């Protein structure tokens, strides 16, 4: 549909006296299907930049045939896409109207700018801006995550109204449709609820929101936690949000690689040494494991799990806690160096980690804290009791479970003692 | 119970032996500033062939001390050591990384067993 | 200077004892490893840097033997030299429209920068000088057996700034591989040499650099590194007579039967070189 | 600057008796060992510290023979001395923008401080003086045979503040290597000596320091340590004419005919030095 839906949106908004604008060879128009209409040689341009598609040229466009390779059947310019001039103007005007940030129906996700609307006037149009990028909204989101109908928070919403989402990406003055969804407001609110239910994890710090933003989640996979370096394909695939389908298979390796390449950065002047397995990365891993792998993952530490990857993650967390207690103010921790290899090749490195932890607890048993020294040994003894061997290798899913276990055990030890 | 007394993997058995010697020492000298694990874990795993005999002399002394009073278990630990060493034909000169991981697993398994009521 | 006329493959074996052959910027400064298997890694750029350093040391900036990627060079300034020498004036981000002038600037870059002539270069900066692939290529070196990088903690008896830390001494730590044997593969392309002018003199200097690469790379972090075996496969004609992977399989590295435990010397390994196909000869004596 | 004109390698043999040659900061204070073979290790920084101490003791801060690291000194204050000696104003983190001025400060550091001239230094700080790589390098010293460190329980008949009892009152701890023979390899680079100015008298003082390192290092935890052999390989040319590993292999250390039981004296080992290659001279009288 897409272009026809923008045409319908122009028809809808153009009827109203406000919040819109009324301005106005032969062939068959592919937008309306009308026969014998004046086809357009060149469509009106679409705004780029701040009031348009971020990253695109000021006069970007959707339909363009500026090179011969793009022309078929001897047709010239936009004759390759026969659309009546009025329909072309209407759809371009609708897209420009939505692209205007003054209208509250626009959001930017990494590379692409997303514009959404409904087939009829509905409060969902101004509501969904918060769903894709959370800042009464919190009550709606918590209700949706639990699966309740949105009408329970506001009966005014007719959930049967169909909702459109369009994702555009920039190029050298020509745009690409990265994704496109159409569904009833009720259905796609259910899928967003499913998504947030999957992402649910105990927060690491009280300043972290309970409904992480999509941009914040994606930024945590980028190379240096910046909007650029976000993989456009990964952002586009993570469509999985509001379609309910499996997350892209590259998501888990991306998060694992980001954990592998990260380390504590006091240079940010954050007095707490920044975590490598942050709240958002753990949330992403949990969501991937629940959806794609159909595993059971708790929101908080589960000491009755007894899964070997989960147990190994917990053991790593307790070893790191012992290191932190034994060496206060240490610049680096095993978190920065051995986290990747321990998860990917436990049988090769855990002996060294355990010997280092023995050294750490030996220091504690002499210094004050003479028995958190015994407590950490008890934790290690209890966790290892459920393990028969250190596996030589673990799959990506097992590494994700390792990360989740490490995150859960680490949080349980912040203020246990 | 998670300990497997029928496994008989040499690193596993050596870990169990280390755990029982540590228990014997901690029973014979309560309140000691450092366990034999802290003192000899590095050398024990790095060069098992040349240090386990020393650990066994020390454990013999500890068991002899235990045997003198009714707090004597000493028979229990002596039987454990005699049983575990029964399955060892020779001490390794060195152990691979995974072998040392199995050593630690066996030590932690045996230690919990001796903590049981 | 006529370019080489034959295709070459080669295999290099080099050691490291209590050293850090190549640190990892992400894992603190630990030696690079393959986290799935524990095998050590050395980037190709690391070895290319050592070859560059050896060339700079042995030629001392002689003519036709300058290094483009130098310690404190500013690349755009070097690009300006090519335009000045060829008498063109640089367009703001583009090569001269006259393709002959672009070729002239690129050749001037190639004709007197040894590392551009050998490993190629990307010079499409503001002062655009073009691109070069370079006949010689190298792959990541990978240890024959997994390496156990142990971490060493050290102290300094002095403090840098005004601080009341010393209560304990200032702390620091090194990372070292107790021992590791690394295998590096490489290729030399005659068709590309014909484009860059990589000559037989350059090839002999390159073999010399590989043989003596580490002898002048000593430092506090490197430990003891040495080149152990360099096997060179020379093809009979401009294009190869056999696949590269088939030739690399002739060099087999295994542990000597009498050795046990972790490897700590080159004597713990036995290296065997098989018979080359009819169109290839092995210059293993290097 | 009349730097040395030849390349050198050397091998140093030293042993310890009932002492701790080098404690491990993160393993309590146990002597460093190879975590998979039990061989003892002594870091290069320890031997360099002993050489620095010997130079300080024997020269007593004479001109051109100061020690940069010193002891509890603040290094930025020393950098400011170099900046003032050159009549320059230090930027917050950056070297002088003029390359000649940037080299003047580093040259002043090299010429004034013996250990910068010898081992190099990293001086990139709030008062930036550049970096020096150091003509002389040493690798980790490794024991010939595995060592078995022993903890020795010690009691003190005095209390520090107030005894818990107010039976024992203190239980100390000592670490000793009952015996161990260590082999240390080292390199001296003429090309870098030419950069820093490491001259022949510096090299003579360095040989003297190596021979007499431990004679003035006695302490409660050191035990008895001494230098036993010092093999010096002097190449006939600036860049050398033999691989370092080949020369190091000429020094063979093997258990003597008294191979019974553990080694407990230098007489339990036999040391032999083979013939040197053509262009290399081996002087062993040290």
């Amino acid at each position: 549909m897409i272009l026809q839906a923008l045409h319908g949106y122009y028809q809808r908004m153009s009827a109203d006296p406000d919040a819109g604008m009324p301005p106005y060879l032969c062939g068959q128009c592919l937008i309306t299907g009308e026969r014998q209409k004046p086809i357009a040689q060149l469509h009106p341009s679409i705004k780029g930049g701040r009031d348009g598609v971020r990253g695109a040229q000021a006069v970007a466009s959707i339909v363009s045939f500026n090179n011969t390779a793009f022309e078929s059947y001897g047709k010239e310019q936009s004759i390759n896409a026969p659309v009546s001039q009025e329909a072309a103007f209407s759809y371009v005007t609708a897209l420009n109207y939505l692209l205007n940030p003054s209208n509250r129906q626009k959001v930017t996700i990494a590379d692409a700018t997303v514009v959404f609307w409904a087939e009829r006037s509905s409060p969902a149009e101004d509501i969904f801006a918060g769903m894709f990028d959370p800042p009464r909204m919190h009550d709606l989101l918590v209700a949706i995550r639990s699966g309740k109908r949105a009408t329970d928070i506001m009966p005014d919403m007719d959930e049967s109204v169909r909702f459109h989402v369009l994702g555009l990406s920039p190029n050298a003055a020509r745009l690409s449709v990265r994704f496109w969804e159409v569904d009833t407001v009720g259905h796609m609110l259910d899928k967003v609820g499913r998504h947030y239910r999957e992402l649910e994890i105990i927060p690491q710090f009280n300043n972290e929101q309970e409904f992480p933003s999509l941009s914040t989640l994606l930024r945590q996979t980028a190379v240096l936690n910046k909007t650029e370096n976000i993989s456009p394909v990964l952002a586009g695939g993570l469509r999985a949000m509001l379609t309910g389908g499996p997350y892209p298979q590259s998501l888990l390796p991306a998060v694992l690689g980001r954990i592998r390449a990260e380390h504590a950065r006091p240079e940010d002047k954050s007095r707490y040494r920044l975590e490598v397995v942050t709240y958002y990365r753990a949330a992403l891993i949990k969501a991937y494991l629940i959806r794609n792998r159909k595993l059971e993952v708790p929101v908080s530490l589960d000491p009755a799990r007894t899964d070997r990857p989960y147990l190994l993650g917990r053991l790593f967390a307790v070893l790191e806690k012992a290191q932190e207690d034994a060496v206060p103010g240490a610049n680096a921790t095993i978190k920065d160096r051995y986290l990747a290899s321990a998860s990917a090749n436990p049988g090769q490195v855990f002996h060294m980690l355990l010997k280092n932890a023995s050294n750490h607890t030996a220091k504690l048993r002499k210094d004050p804290e003479r028995k958190s020294a015994i407590h950490y040994e008890i934790m290690m003894q209890e966790i290892i009791d459920n393990i028969s061997d250190f596996p030589v290798t673990m799959s990506s899913d097992e590494q994700g479970l390792f990360m989740i276990g490490y995150y859960h055990q680490r949080k349980a030890l912040f203020t246990k003692k | 119970v998670s300990l497997d007394p029928a496994r008989t993997d040499r690193p596993y058995l050596l870990g169990r032996l280390f755990a029982v010697l540590e228990k014997a020492q901690e029973d014979a000298v309560p309140g000691a500033n450092a366990t034999i694990k802290d003192r000899y874990l590095a050398s024990a795993s790095a060069n098992p062939g040349q240090v386990f005999h020393m650990l066994l002399k020390n454990a013999s002394n500890h068991t002899a001390k235990l045997r003198k009073d009714p707090e004597r278990k000493a028979i229990h630990y002596e039987i454990m050591m005699q049983e575990i060493i029964d399955n060892i034909s020779d001490f390794p000169v060195t152990m691979s990384s995974d072998e040392q991981g199995l050593f630690m697993i066996g030590y932690y398994h045996q230690r919990k067993a001796l903590f049981t009521k | 200077m006529t370019a080489i006329a034959n295709r070459y493959e080669f295999v290099l074996l080099f050691d490291v004892e209590n050293g850090n052959p190549n640190g990892d910027p992400d894992a603190g400064n630990m030696p690079r490893i393959d986290p799935e298997t524990g095998h050590g890694l050395v980037t190709d750029v690391c070895l290319k840097r050592k070859i560059r350093n050896h060339v700079a040391l042995t030629k001392e900036g002689a003519e036709r033997f300058n290094i483009y990627i130098q310690e404190k060079a500013i690349l755009n300034e070097t690009h300006e030299r090519a335009y000045t020498a060829c008498d063109l004036k640089p367009e703001p981000k583009k090569l001269p429209k006259k393709v002959e002038d672009a070729k002239r600037v690129t050749d001037w870059m190639c004709t007197n920068f040894y590392d551009i002539r050998t490993f190629g270069a990307v010079m499409t900066t503001e002062v655009n000088c073009g691109q070069v692939r370079g006949p010689v290529q190298m792959a990541f070196a990978r240890s024959v057996e997994p390496v156990v990088p142990q971490e060493v903690s050290i102290t300094r008896m002095a403090v840098t700034t005004k601080a009341e830390a010393e209560d304990n001494r200032t702390m620091g730590r090194k990372h070292i591989v107790p021992y590791g044997l690394y295998v590096a593969h490489g290729f030399i392309s005659a068709p590309l040499a014909e484009k860059t002018g990589f000559s037989d003199e350059d090839l002999t200097l390159f073999w010399d650099a590989l043989v003596n690469m580490f002898e002048h790379d000593r430092s506090a972090a490197r430990g003891l590194m040495s080149s152990r075996k360099l096997i060179v496969f020379k093809h009979q004609n401009r294009l190869g007579n056999a696949p590269a992977h088939k030739l690399f399989d002739l060099v087999k590295v295994s542990r000597a039967e009498g050795s046990s435990g972790p490897a700590r010397s080159f004597a713990d390994y036995a290296v065997t070189v098989g018979q080359a196909p009819e169109g290839v000869e092995v210059k293993e004596m290097l």
